């Protein structure tokens, strides 16, 4: 740090990250007196005396699977008509094929969507999802098609085309880079892009590791169906767990109050099952949530807001399907290659100050030009990239120095 | 040979060797699900269908149109081929609706108009 | 039994109060931007 | 008696975990927004 | 208000702000066997009948654990390097000591 | 304790006092840049010259009135130094 030293990038590079955030969980649904006692009729008619102990938890498993369901629908569909990628991909040098669906593949998945699905009663039962895989694909694909042929169009009003290029072009102008520094370096860029997709793709394919969260997810699930089920077969105190014997081999009255023992402990078991699915219920919908919000911010458009979509600048995002979630491919701007220059707050002409109007002034050592404070192009000082307030006395830090001015003929 | 019944993941008995002949035998649960009635409401007409949760057609009399979905089977809607915005959703990417004499049909469900950009 | 269902009450209340403060955070965010600004975050503050 | 007592107090904790959780993802948002960046939000960065 | 007239500030204020947030709470662990009974063998006995209900609590009690470290590690774990400020410190006028 | 332990938590006060001088050290230095790639450095009036010109206002309204802001930053934070020492109730969330 000095007081009018500056670096300012002479490159950049073009970087992919991924991100997964699980949006759904599996809709299961447990009657509770087929759990409790599903064949003996004097155990159901001695649980009838608890009231509606019953009735609360398959309510709450049904709000359960509702809002599953909810939780898929807002995440996933959020375009108003299906839209198309044309045959004919010529795209200016960028190169899509890992995010496009394959029509060869019977599922019409992609590439990366294809590593990501192959990497990852006693009264119970689990209900289907109401949007099949398919139809997820189908959304997904959709929302490519919308984002690679519009761009922020498609998702707010009519779909209107443009050039990937200039889209792009579009998209680099609104992180504070002009359109020539794409328009010149159009198949470095184009490059970069398809290096970090098959780079993505590969990272993903290597390590065991990166589906972390859907995994947690269905393990934590399983375990706890497990553990209830395992719970099913316990003494609670009584002669034995199962109650086909303590109904056998008893008199009416021992049987009875043995039979409610293990009613409450199979009861109590239910409730703490019915509470923790509530509160994991409740930790999903807000993933999914933050999913949504990613999906409305990052891929239906451009967003400003630091460190949300990726690491960098953010350009564009691609959706890619997974197993009870949703995986985000982040293009993000990161500069690189700075190199040191020598700044200062304006400049003294005849007099009055020179600030200007868009960028920094550098030096060479011993020249001046003004560039970009995002990318090295520098220029000749002049009128008309300088605007003119006040005089030479006030400013602590001006520099002596001459501008031009176009009009001298 | 000295293994008399098998068991799952979760301690629950699911094959036995039948001790006269041994053979050994596969234990499934008998079915069981959930009945839910889908309905086009009252204000509108008082036929509605029959969704047998995730059980078999088969076993449906033994506890008018018979169409096998995978959330169940479907008793009481005519399916058809077309595709429809889900107005009632069943499952699987089945939707029911109330259409026209007068029917309750079942087709799959439709993710919107088809669109390309030119 | 009273003790138990007015355990399970409270716990559900309890779980139901959570959920009401999320959308009592989010209805006041959108509030600050909507309202008193004027927000660039896509598909926040409306569709368009 | 005791295991109803640990019961609650493990639920109890589960919520209020789920809320500082709820927090702490604010303060991550917050330190990256308005720490590493500027951000246009209005309120969301101090009044101003 | 009027259809012609404006308003337009002619100076400013620098004003800062504090806003405290809680990211972590203290990571505790309670033992169920010892809690409940932590020397009687024949209460040890009696509730090893009960199923697997020290694990779940036990379960429960981790997550919390580890979701805090988590919930300090993504709050304040946001740089790759650790940067120093200058011995000399003129920031042109502005005083962070 | 009746068989209730208290784990201590894995990132030690100084860890965090460390994290914390960092940002403030990098955000001093380099400005948002160092959030977002490679850290360049910035001298700080031209760092807040960027800043105000991100709310509408333009460079020389602080290159003009240098002086006036950095007085007013300095008398801003003695008052937060006050005001947290003297009002003892602001801590509620953590209390
Ligand atoms: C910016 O960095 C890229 C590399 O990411 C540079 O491109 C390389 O240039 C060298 C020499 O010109 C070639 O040998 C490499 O094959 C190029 N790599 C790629 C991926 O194209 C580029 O030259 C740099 N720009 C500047 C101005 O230095
Ligand atoms: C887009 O990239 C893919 C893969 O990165 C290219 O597919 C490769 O094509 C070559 C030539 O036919 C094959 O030898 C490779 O095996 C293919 N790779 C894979 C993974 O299948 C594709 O050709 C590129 N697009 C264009 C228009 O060239
Ligand atoms: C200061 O800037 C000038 C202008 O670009 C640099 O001088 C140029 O140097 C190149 C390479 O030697 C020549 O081809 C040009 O004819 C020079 N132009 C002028 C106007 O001198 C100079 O190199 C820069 N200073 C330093 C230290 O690099
Ligand atoms: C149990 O007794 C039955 C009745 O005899 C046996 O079944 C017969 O086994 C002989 C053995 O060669 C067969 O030839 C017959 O065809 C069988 N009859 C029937 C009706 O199955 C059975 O094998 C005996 N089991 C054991 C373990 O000894
Ligand atoms: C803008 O406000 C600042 C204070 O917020 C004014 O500075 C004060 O000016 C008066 C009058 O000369 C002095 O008595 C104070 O000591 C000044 N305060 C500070 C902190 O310097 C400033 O004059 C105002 N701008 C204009 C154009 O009047
Ligand atoms: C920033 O402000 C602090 C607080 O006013 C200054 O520290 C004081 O410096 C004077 C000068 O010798 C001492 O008499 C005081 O005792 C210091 N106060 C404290 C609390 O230590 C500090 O000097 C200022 N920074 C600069 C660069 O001047
Ligand atoms: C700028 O100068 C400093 C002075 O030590 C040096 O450490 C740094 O490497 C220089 N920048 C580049 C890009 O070399
Ligand atoms: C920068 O600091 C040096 C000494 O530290 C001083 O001589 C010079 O005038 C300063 N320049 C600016 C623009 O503050
Ligand atoms: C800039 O030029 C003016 C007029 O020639 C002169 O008064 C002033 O001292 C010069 N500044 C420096 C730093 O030499
Ligand atoms: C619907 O399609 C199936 C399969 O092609 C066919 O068997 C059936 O007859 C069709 N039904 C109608 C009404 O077209």
């Amino acid at each position: 740090y000095s007081n009018n030293s500056i670096a300012i990038p002479t490159n950049f590079t073009i970087s992919v990250t991924t991100e997964i955030l699980p949006v759904s969980m599996t809709k299961t649904s447990v009657d509770c007196t087929m759990y409790i006692c599903g064949d003996s009729t004097e155990c159901s008619n001695l649980l009838l005396q608890y009231g509606s102990f019953c009735t609360q938890l398959n309510r709450a498993l049904t709000g359960i699977a509702v809002e599953q369901d909810k939780n898929t629908q807002e995440v996933f569909a959020q375009v108003k008509q299906i839209y198309k990628t044309p045959p004919i991909k010529d795209f200016g040098g960028f190169n899509f094929s890992q995010i496009l669906p394959d029509p060869s593949k019977p599922s019409k998945r992609s590439f990366i969507e294809d590593l990501l699905f192959n990497k990852v009663f006693n009264g119970l039962t689990v209900l289907p999802p109401l949007l099949t895989d398919e139809m997820i694909a189908q959304y997904t694909s959709a929302l490519l098609a919308g984002t690679i042929t519009s761009g922020w169009t498609f998702g707010a009003g009519a779909a209107l085309q443009i050039p990937f290029a200039m889209q792009m072009a579009y998209r680099f102008n609104g992180i504070g880079v002009t359109q020539n520094v794409l328009y010149e370096n159009q198949k470095l860029i184009a490059n970069q892009f398809n290096s970090a997709i098959g780079k993505i793709q590969d990272s993903l394919s290597s390590t065991a590791s990166a589906l972390g969260k859907l995994q947690n997810v269905v393990n934590q699930n399983a375990q706890a169906l497990n553990t209830l089920v395992k719970q099913l077969s316990s003494n609670f105190g009584a002669i034995s767990s199962v109650l086909n014997d303590i109904l056998s081999r008893l008199d009416p009255p021992e049987a009875e109050v043995q039979i409610d023992r293990l009613i409450t402990g199979r009861l109590q078991s239910l409730q703490t099952y019915v509470t923790q699915q509530l509160i994991r219920a409740a930790e999903i919908r807000a993933s999914a949530n933050l999913a949504a919000t990613k999906m409305s911010e990052c891929v239906l458009g451009q967003s400003k807001r630091v460190d949300f979509c990726g690491k960098g600048y953010h350009l564009m995002s691609f959706p890619q399907s997974a197993p009870h979630g949703v995986v985000f491919l982040h293009v993000t701007y990161v500069p690189a290659q700075e190199k040191n220059f020598t700044t200062a707050p304006a400049i003294c002409h005849d007099g009055k100050a020179h600030f200007p109007r868009e960028g920094v002034f550098v030096s060479n050592g011993t020249h001046w030009f003004v560039t970009q404070r995002n990318f090295y192009e520098p220029q000749i000082i002049t009128t008309d990239n300088t605007f003119v307030s006040g005089n030479c006395d006030v400013v602590i830090g001006i520099v002596n120095n001459t501008v031009y001015d176009p009009l001298q003929p | 040979p000295f293994q008399q019944f098998g068991r799952d993941i979760a301690d629950t008995t699911d094959a036995v060797r039948d001790p006269q002949t041994l053979e050994i035998l596969d234990i499934t649960p008998c079915s069981f699900g959930g009945v839910s009635v889908i309905t086009p409401g009252t204000n509108t007409s008082n036929q509605v269908a029959v969704l047998y949760q995730g059980v078999n057609c088969t076993e449906v009399p033994v506890a008018s149109n018979v169409f096998q979905t995978r959330a169940g089977c479907l008793i009481g809607a005519e399916h058809v081929n077309n595709s429809y915005e889900c107005d009632i959703p069943i499952g699987a990417g089945i939707c029911a609706s109330y259409q026209t004499s007068q029917s309750i049909i079942a087709y799959t469900m439709s993710l919107g108009a088809e669109n390309s950009v030119a």
